């Protein structure tokens, strides 16, 4: 009479690896590393905006693009290569710190600034900012001197936020593609714009030149933009070569911001993404893409590796 | 046509448990799992497990543009940044899984030890091992009989003269 | 009113040891603790301890600042960096805690069962293991008797014949 | 007769964690994640200094609030949020990047940099740097024409560090109000100021325009340093609207700085200092605060993590 | 002129292997190493050797400058930035050697056991433990018997008889 | 009779760290942590380059330092100590940002960017750049007025990069030591430099001023520059003070850049470099260079960490 203890065994083994052995098999194993990806933006329970065309920094000043999104609320924010922040050519000061600030803005609230001209043209249009006609930035204004070559008085405008939340004030300097033009639009002489705040002092001098054809245009706006503190008040002197504001920016709440080229899902919940798409596992690493961004399993090298969770395997004497 | 248990060969017939007992008497040969030990591994596997899905509430938003590349200076400072900690987590994760399978193949071939320790004991003077992992019982052991070492409900003291008889002459 | 060792229960009444013995014969009942594999267990404790107490001589400096806000984007690398660091050392502390209490439980059983292993060997062949962690020793062992076991004096061959005896009938 | 093997237990045990148990109890364990913070900065062994009022970059330019630190010696630094570094409004260029500096300096040596000037006031003066009465910068000189609205001589002054440490230059560029207070103080025309090294070039021009008022005034001097390298000479060309230095600064030696909202001990010696205190643990991590200093233990996320100091907590059968 | 094995002491002497045998007879004293367990165990090593060498395709490039120091801010963020990796693979070499060391000792302590349990399942009835890692064997083994236990060919039933009965009385 | 188990051990016993021990003796052991460098740039199997006197950004300009290396190829570049960017004295804006792309070039291929000009001297020359006699920079043209002190004509110049890589541009601005230098080279009145790219947007002023002597000139010329994108075009809108480039660069592919003070070895094979020479090893750590760049060994603070190879060791009771 006997009587033996034992333990199970397959022939269905896989291999693992452990201090010591490399590719020792084992009963049962899985995976760690998740390489599974869903090629959508898993959108379910989240507020989202695609912004296809319209830039995220042209949502504040407003192109023909971004007339949806002026004050635009969301959850989750996705931006598209196809974006762009400019109808007439120009570019941000410090462009991607204002990115980064408006994909967790939770979106903007537009408020009227209120400032008043006189013995001045506001209509200032362009062929590239086409709005049936041609048109302007719709959160700005194009300030010209009145008739042609004649001199911009000085101006002095402010704002002062009287709200709790900080505002969002944006404002372009105009490079002329020439001298002459300069002075057909703001009149000769040399032009100074100064920006004033309680913890912020810039200036700025426009830069006539011939530059390449952007947009059938050799002309350049650059956009600049500062934080107003509650209460805190902005002044704006100048004499030409100003893009004024029309409305403040004033931020929502909480988002996130992605950047991605696939579709969207309102049906598949997810939380963290990648231009790709989704990463929906409870693993607790994965290969797919080490700038992937939200709620996510950290990035590795490796593509796979297994975890046993069986012992040993050990083949029986036949 | 002999019957062996663990020490070279595992059981592939095995099927309903992870640990068990195979028996040969009168009445034929056969085959049972034992529940306690196999349980026992499985909380500790599944255990792993658990602790490995605990998610992290830490978010990160982007900090570069792979649309619009950021300036040179700072991005190659971010670049190198993450590559550095990709090759930290890449590490880690390379040693997590390492540890805890050698750690896994241990504990389970420590309850195979055990389960073998605790029958030991049950057959006290009754039986001897034959270095296969299976003892030679010096007694008649019927079903019943087997089915009483494996529930703990074998005494010894039972069958304690007729094996001490058998073992001696 | 029987007495039984580790395997199912701990002592509660053992309160001058971590490891330690508990007997009965004629004299009564008496339970004493076993220096040796006690100090063993706490020095290997305490030796895990100094190693998590050594110091670091790496001293770090403000980077940035919470009364005068840094510049959005080399504010927000500096805070990505550093929350992907608190990732790691979490990680790291997590991991290190969980492994090193496995490994100290795991000591403390290691250092349990070599006292009974060492026990035994004392025994010899005048003794059984009741399964309870426990030894039946089948020869008079009074009170110095069982100290002799304690301090590992006992000499097998001086109860051997009176021991086989009572065990083969 | 018989003898039993056994091991020690309790009915208070404490739950800790494992690779694969959760809550499983040991005889004992000690906490390895220090929660226990000390509301003071204990400065015993170091020599401190409290700025309070005064600024950390004010130390260099010397507002009234500062006059007891021009040339301080410490071991720790302490910022206070109700620090300031400006008398008359304005503000540092790479403020943190000098912050930083000053901060592990050991506290600065001034020494004369031997300016003369001709044909020239040096005594500007404001009502914000109130010092008994209407006062300036204690480190520096506020350049004017010499009676209003004349014109400001081109000038140029030199200085060569003749020591064996880098010497810390602050200059300063005065914006007024408008062209008119401008033209008042330095005279009509464009003003230029360069600054020249033998590692550093830069140059830079006045933005005279309205500004909110900030202690009264609408006016901005903003800052600019640099470290001049040993037998290396600084030149200063300029012309008005320009804040020249009387004394270089030197760094004694070595330091720590901190930031502050809690009294100071000096019975207490610690090396991890935060925001709310102290850290004094030989606990290898920490839950208080992330950008703690010093020589710390790790910050981690979690506020507990029970180390086993004791066996498997096993119960008797009763 | 007693020998003794594991348990209070090595073997200066076994210089060809890592475990072995040592015996003692009519003909003498003698010392022969074992060859499975010492390539056990010397095979679990070097693949730990092995695995510490597997190489990092991972390339690094400058990121400051130790001739034209870098911009103040910049340079103390990326100094700040090493400073705390330095820290991170500094306690993950720490601990990755004090895992593995303790790790590599204890493996080796197993592989002693292992090899005592399987020569004590050889011997069956036919010896005891004497308590210093050796058995005492209760019939005459010549040096070819000896050698028939390290090759495992020992048969305890051609023994039996002669040993039980030098036990027992 | 007798038969006893046992292990071998020495008196030769090395002692090591565990988790809880701290010099526990074990029978063998090995470093993991690399202390053994080789104070040669070991270069076998690479292509290899000493600049040696020339500065990298100056393998762009071509400084007469440089005149061998204005076309280099490469797989590994060596920067020397001694090495300048300059001639005439001066600095590159974001230079280290700038030296880093070159450093991973491959080298770089020069092409004529085509540029004629007329009415102007293009002979610019100083005593800095000797090359036989007075020199200039080799890819860049010093272009002055005429004659002296004559009107400098406002120009335009464009480029257009024809090729599938970007290409590499660099200008200089030129700062004269007075207004009088400034108006002899360039003529009267003031001076402005535009240079327009289809993502690129700058502008720049001279800034004449006395400034310590550097090679004999008070004079500075800081060098800009940007990659431009296939098929896009800069365009240079300037009236003096203007350094124009004659020929483009052109990235040849992938290379490696180091900082070395130690000589070369084409015989030794290595991957891993710091400035005191290359780190060969199988080890995982290195404790030499915390800066070590290539396909290194992780940088550790430990000098030893050894590995357990063998048993403990436990001594034979004699
Ligand atoms: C600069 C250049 O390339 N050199 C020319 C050649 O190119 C022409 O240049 C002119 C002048 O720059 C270009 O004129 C511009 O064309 C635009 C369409 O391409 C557009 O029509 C511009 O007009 C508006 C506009 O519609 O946007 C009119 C708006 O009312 C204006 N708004 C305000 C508030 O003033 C606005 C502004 O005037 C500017 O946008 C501000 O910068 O623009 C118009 O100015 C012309 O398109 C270019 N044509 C071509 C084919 O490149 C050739 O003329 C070349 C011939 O040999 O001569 C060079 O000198
Ligand atoms: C600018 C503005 O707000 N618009 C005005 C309104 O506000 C007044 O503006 C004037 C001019 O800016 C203010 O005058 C300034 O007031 C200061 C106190 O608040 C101070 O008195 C200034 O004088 C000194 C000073 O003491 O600091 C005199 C020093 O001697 C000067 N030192 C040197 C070396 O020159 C110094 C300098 O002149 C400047 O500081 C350099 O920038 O300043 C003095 O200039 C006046 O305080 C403002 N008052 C109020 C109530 O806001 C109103 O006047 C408004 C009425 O409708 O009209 C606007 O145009
Ligand atoms: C500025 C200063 O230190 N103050 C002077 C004192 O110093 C002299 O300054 C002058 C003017 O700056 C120096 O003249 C320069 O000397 C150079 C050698 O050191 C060199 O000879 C310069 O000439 C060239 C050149 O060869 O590089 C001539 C080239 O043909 C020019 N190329 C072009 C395209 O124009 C070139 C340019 O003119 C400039 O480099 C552009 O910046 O330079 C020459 O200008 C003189 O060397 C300085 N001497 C000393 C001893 O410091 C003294 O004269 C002092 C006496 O009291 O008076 C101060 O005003
Ligand atoms: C092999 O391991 C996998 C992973 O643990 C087991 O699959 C799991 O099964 C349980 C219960 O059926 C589920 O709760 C898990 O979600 C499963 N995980 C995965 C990844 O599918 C599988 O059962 C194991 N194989 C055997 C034969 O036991
Ligand atoms: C429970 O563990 C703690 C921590 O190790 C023990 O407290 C230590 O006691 C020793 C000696 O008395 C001191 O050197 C340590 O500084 C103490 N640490 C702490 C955190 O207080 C405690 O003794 C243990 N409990 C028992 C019953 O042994
Ligand atoms: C002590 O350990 C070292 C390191 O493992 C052993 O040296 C190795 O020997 C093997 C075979 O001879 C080589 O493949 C390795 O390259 C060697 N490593 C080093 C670092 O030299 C050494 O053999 C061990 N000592 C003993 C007595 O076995
Ligand atoms: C708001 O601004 C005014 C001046 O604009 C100032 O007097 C006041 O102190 C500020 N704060 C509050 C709470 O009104
Ligand atoms: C950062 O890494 C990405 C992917 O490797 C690369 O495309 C990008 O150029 C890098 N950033 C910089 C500034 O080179
Ligand atoms: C860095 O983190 C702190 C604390 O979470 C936050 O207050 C601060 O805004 C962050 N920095 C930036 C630039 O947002
Ligand atoms: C110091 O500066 C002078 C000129 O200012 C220069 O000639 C000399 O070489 C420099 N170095 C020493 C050590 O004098
Ligand atoms: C970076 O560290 C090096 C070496 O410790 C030091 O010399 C250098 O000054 C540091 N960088 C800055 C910007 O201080
Ligand atoms: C190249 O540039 C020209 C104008 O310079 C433009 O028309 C064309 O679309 C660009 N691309 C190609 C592929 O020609």
């Amino acid at each position: 009479d006997k009587i033996c203890l034992g333990h199970h065994a397959v022939s269905n083994g896989t291999k693992v690896n452990t201090l010591t052995e490399r590719g020792v098999e084992v009963v049962n194993a899985t995976e760690t590393v998740e390489r599974t990806n869903i090629p959508r933006i898993c959108s379910k329970g989240k507020r989202t905006v695609d912004l296809g065309q319209c830039g995220l920094l042209g949502t504040i000043t407003g192109p023909p693009q971004c007339d949806q999104f002026l004050e635009f609320s969301a959850d989750l924010i996705i931006e598209r290569r196809e974006g762009s922040d400019v109808c007439y050519p120009g570019k941000f000061v410090n462009e991607e710190a204002l990115r980064q600030i408006l994909r967790e803005s939770g979106g903007i609230d537009k408020e009227a600034m209120g400032f008043t001209y006189s013995g001045i043209r506001t209509n200032g249009a362009t062929s590239a900012c086409r709005r049936s006609g041609s048109s302007f930035y719709a959160e700005m204004k194009w300030l010209l001197s009145n008739t042609d070559n004649a001199a911009f008085p000085q101006m002095t405008k402010s704002y002062k936020n009287t709200r709790k939340s900080p505002a969002l004030i944006v404002w372009g300097i105009h490079h002329s593609v020439s001298t002459a033009e300069q002075t057909k639009l703001y009149g000769s002489g040399n032009k100074l714009v100064t920006v004033g705040s309680s913890n912020y002092q810039q200036s700025f001098v426009p830069s006539p030149g011939a530059r390449p054809q952007v947009n059938g245009l050799s002309g350049r706006i650059d956009f600049h933009w500062l934080m107003l503190n509650p209460n805190d008040t902005v002044t704006f002197s100048f004499n030409g070569a100003f893009i004024a504001p029309d409305r403040a920016s004033f931020l929502r709440g909480k988002s996130m911001g992605i950047q991605s080229g696939v579709q969207v899902d309102a049906n598949c919940e997810g939380d963290c993404y990648h231009s790709g798409g989704t990463i929906i596992s409870n693993l607790p690493f994965q290969n797919i893409d080490s700038r992937a961004v939200g709620k996510c399993p950290r990035y590795v090298k490796q593509r796979s590796l297994l975890l046993a969770t069986g012992m040993k395997n050990v083949p029986e004497i036949p | 046509g002999a019957i062996a248990g663990f020490i070279e060969n595992g059981w592939e017939g095995l099927i309903d448990g992870w640990y068990g007992f195979r028996h040969q008497n009168a009445q034929g040969e056969g085959t049972a799992a034992d529940y306690k030990s196999t349980q026992s591994a499985i909380d500790q596997i599944t255990g792993k497990l658990n602790r490995l899905i605990e998610k992290t509430n830490q978010q990160f938003e982007l900090i570069d543009n792979e649309f619009n590349e950021v300036e040179k200076q700072i991005g190659n400072v971010i670049n190198w940044t993450r590559d550095s900690i990709t090759e930290v987590w890449s590490y880690n994760a390379e040693l997590l899984v390492a540890m805890e399978n050698q750690h896994t193949i241990d504990l389970a071939d420590s309850e195979m030890d055990k389960l073998y320790e605790r029958v030991k004991r049950q057959l006290r003077e009754n039986a001897e091992e034959d270095g296969t992992g299976c003892f030679e019982i010096f007694h008649k052991c019927d079903d019943d009989c087997m089915a009483s070492i494996r529930n703990n409900t074998y005494d010894h003291s039972k069958y304690r003269e007729e094996a001490m008889q058998n073992r001696i002459q």
